[PDB]
């Protein structure tokens, strides 16, 4: 019945600056609105309802504000924890809905991606062997990994606490191909690092 | 004015509506409050705004598990309204009386 | 100081009907003004309320899914439960079992409860192999270490990883799940470490896969 | 606690004529209040709630008002199948207790009784065993008086009475008197005798037979 | 159309258990609370308390505290009663009830308490005397003797026969064992032509016995 047309995206904020998120409902919700605060892999936390009336445990950073058609949710100092994806919701009619979800992201220290390397260990025994490299720690989340000796899968963590995010590529490979080279080079172009950057293993 | 007064004064059918509705399975719960504010004090004569509201329902209450429904909506409507429960409301004899 | 807790199959066939059942854990359920709800969420979108129920059985429910929805609510057994009949690959979802506060200065969902991970799939369910991922593989370069576990061929999601039985929660980094050619989910996590605890400290990788109900604890070595 | 005082616990009438029940409360029930009709060897049924509702399938003759503390059941026109029991029942949120009930009976015009007499059966005294039975056929009023005799000998303690249900149509009774004698006891006399007292009888009517 | 479908008679020795059920249908068990109510032999209506079948909290009555549970299953919709320590005393009739205007009454439950045991009844004709009223009336009938517990269902003529026929009251003799008479009243001319026969049904031994009663 009311939709909630929420705000896009929120583009990556630095710690500090001010994020404003806004939620639209084609009929007037009134003043039965509220926000929901969702980390990854978290279940929706309550932070405001109704009008300007924030929740319990909630931080005074949170504030609302917005008549039955406009609505408003500003966090005044960004902090690294506030990363989250936030959805405004309603019940000023029976049919309750939901708004799109605006994901913000914490702008930080181009950082730099700390690389490890993990051969494969005794997964042969059926035989298929996975060569994993771990980046740790890393902000700009454009990185490279190229596997020089193309099937490689790369999965990426989200946001943290330090607001880095981390990559890690699975090389997937049978054991006839991998007896085949005794070196398995791992360089990523991270774009934060002064140079590429090479691990390998023998055998 | 007098307690009975009072009631008489608002329209209670959006309580009556709102309580109904969740017993039986625009904003009803806004109005029913806005009427409710409608009072010269809602801390007091809210006990007699209460039982009024169960007495013009009676009719429609099949049994006491129905009354006893009834009661419990009734002294949480204060709270639905952000409102101060009050501490004498004797709705149980007012339930078997009407 | 009440909490919600959900329960029900993790893979459900495409032509059966879904069936999820919340436990209450104050004795609220006969309270006023507490509709019991529940909302799912697929990967990769957002949330969508699919009903609210009381417990004398006035309910409301999404009007896109109202035909394929069914809710009761048992009130001796502090529990609530939603059924969903005709399942399509689109109700593949986390589903969630919330509180829904009916005030006129507060309408929302208070409190929400951990979630189940529902996929709707013909594939039968698999369990997790789990193979290590040894730590530095003989070169420590800098003061920390890395090390992990590479969680393999399960099906379906999702498989929860803990290290030293949660006693090791610092630089832990458990990866998205990655659907694989074969059809079989695969992750790795991995945490950094001072390398001057190799040797001395254990790591273990606890590995549970709820829909196989599978519980498996590798440890890792240099 | 409240307390139901239902007036007529028992009550006589004519057919076609009103009836009134009343049940009257120790304190306010307001509306709280139900009627029911029990017919005897089976499961009461409700015929009022709230006091003045009719349920469904109730005859438009009954009736129920009142509020508060005085409530009353009528008939507007009592039938000869309303000879029931009859009780008010409060069901407020304390309390769910009945009336004392209110016993109905239909007065109609003396019809005297017939009388039979029935020996032992063949099958009956090859068990030691002599069972006579006198039957008392659709009699108005209830009041009958049965005596045995054997031999012209009053017989005491052995016999036991049993009374059937006014007649829902008939609003008759009938009677049976069982003579229990051993069959030693059954062949030392010949003559059997059922004596019968009744009002609509001008003289005492006796139905005897020659066996034992 | 609300139905409340009670559990079959039951027969018990002192100190025992017995439990009563009760289900319902034509309406939501829900809505309404259950009632139950004990009729002893002979006596009015005592109400024993009720449960809330929403939240299965029961009330009971002061004189139906402590022996007397009441319980329920909503996923069936029945409500149960479950007496402890039987009595003598508590040998009555248990009725389940709601009230309201879907209320209705259970066909109840007779519990009997006794030591004795249950035994079939012996039949014995009541034949009709040969100088009977030509032209008139004559009277025949069945004595259904010995038997316990109650009750005995006693028909004519596989039930095609009702009009004129009385059904006495059972009488406890000193035996300990009841015994009723059935009798008809018959047209006198009827008789040889015409059979009339008795069909005498104890369930609690679960004895039918069919008795011709011919002069």
């Amino acid at each position: 019945e009311i939709v909630l047309t929420q705000s896009p995206a929120t583009l990556s904020l630095s710690p500090g600056e001010r994020a404003t998120l806004s939620c639209r409902a084609s009929p007037s919700a009134g003043r039965f609105l509220a926000w929901y605060q969702q980390r990854p892999g978290q279940a929706p936390r309550l932070l405001i309802y109704d009008a300007s009336k924030r929740a319990t445990d909630t931080p005074a950073r949170f504030s609302g504000s917005g008549s039955g058609t406009d609505f408003n949710l500003t966090i005044a100092s960004l902090e690294p924890e506030d990363f989250a994806v936030y959805y405004c919701q309603h019940r000023s009619n029976w049919p309750l809905t939901f708004g799109g979800g605006t994901k913000v992201e914490i702008k930080r220290t181009v950082a730099a991606p700390s690389v490890f390397i993990f051969p494969p260990s005794d997964e042969q025994l059926s035989g298929t062997a996975s060569v994993v490299c771990l980046l740790n720690n890393f902000y700009p989340r454009e990185a490279k990994v190229q596997w020089k000796v193309n099937s490689q899968e790369s999965v990426t963590e989200q946001d943290s606490k330090d607001s880095t995010y981390s990559l890690s590529s699975t090389l997937t490979l049978s054991k006839a191909d991998y007896e085949k080279h005794k070196v398995y080079a791992c360089e990523v172009t991270h774009q934060g690092l002064s140079s590429p950057v090479t691990k390998s293993f023998n055998r | 004015m007098s307690c009975e007064r009072q009631v008489d004064r608002v329209n209670l059918k959006p309580c009556e509506q709102h309580i109904m509705q969740r017993i039986m399975g625009s904003d009803q719960q806004q109005r029913c409050c806005d009427e409710l504010n409608e009072m010269e004090n809602t801390q007091g004569c809210m006990c007699e705004a209460l039982q009024q509201i169960m007495e013009n329902q009676c009719d429609r209450l099949q049994d006491r598990q129905m009354v006893q429904q009834f009661k419990r909506e009734l002294m949480s409507l204060p709270q639905q309204c952000n409102f101060r429960a009050p501490q004498r409301c004797d709705l149980d004899v007012s339930g078997g009386r009407c | 100081q009440l909490q919600l807790q959900e329960s029900g199959p993790g893979l459900v066939k495409p032509s059966e009907t879904l069936s999820l059942t919340c436990t209450v854990s104050d004795a609220s359920i006969d309270t006023p003004s507490y509709f019991w709800s529940w909302i799912r969420q697929p990967p990769g979108k957002g949330l969508e309320w699919i009903g609210s129920i009381y417990y004398t059985g006035n309910k409301y429910s999404n009007p896109s899914l109202k035909s394929r929805v069914t809710m009761s609510v048992d009130t001796p057994k502090r529990q609530f439960s939603l059924r969903l009949s005709s399942v399509t690959a689109a109700d593949t979802a986390v589903y969630y079992c919330a509180r829904y506060v009916d005030y006129v200065w507060l309408r929302a969902f208070d409190i929400w409860g951990q979630g189940t991970r529902v996929t709707v799939s013909s594939a039968s369910t698999k369990g997790p192999s789990v193979f290590p991922l040894a730590p530095s593989s003989k070169s420590t370069s800098g003061g920390t270490a890395a090390l992990g576990c590479l969680v393999k061929d399960y099906f379906p999601e999702p498989v929860t990883v803990s290290w030293n039985s949660g006693a090791l929660t610092s630089g832990v980094h458990t990866f998205p799940a990655v659907l694989q050619s074969s059809g079989l989910y695969s992750l790795s996590s991995v945490v950094t470490v001072p390398s001057s605890s190799l040797g001395t400290q254990t790591y273990i990788c606890n590995v549970n896969h709820k829909p196989s109900n599978t519980k498996v604890d590798k440890k890792v070595e240099p």
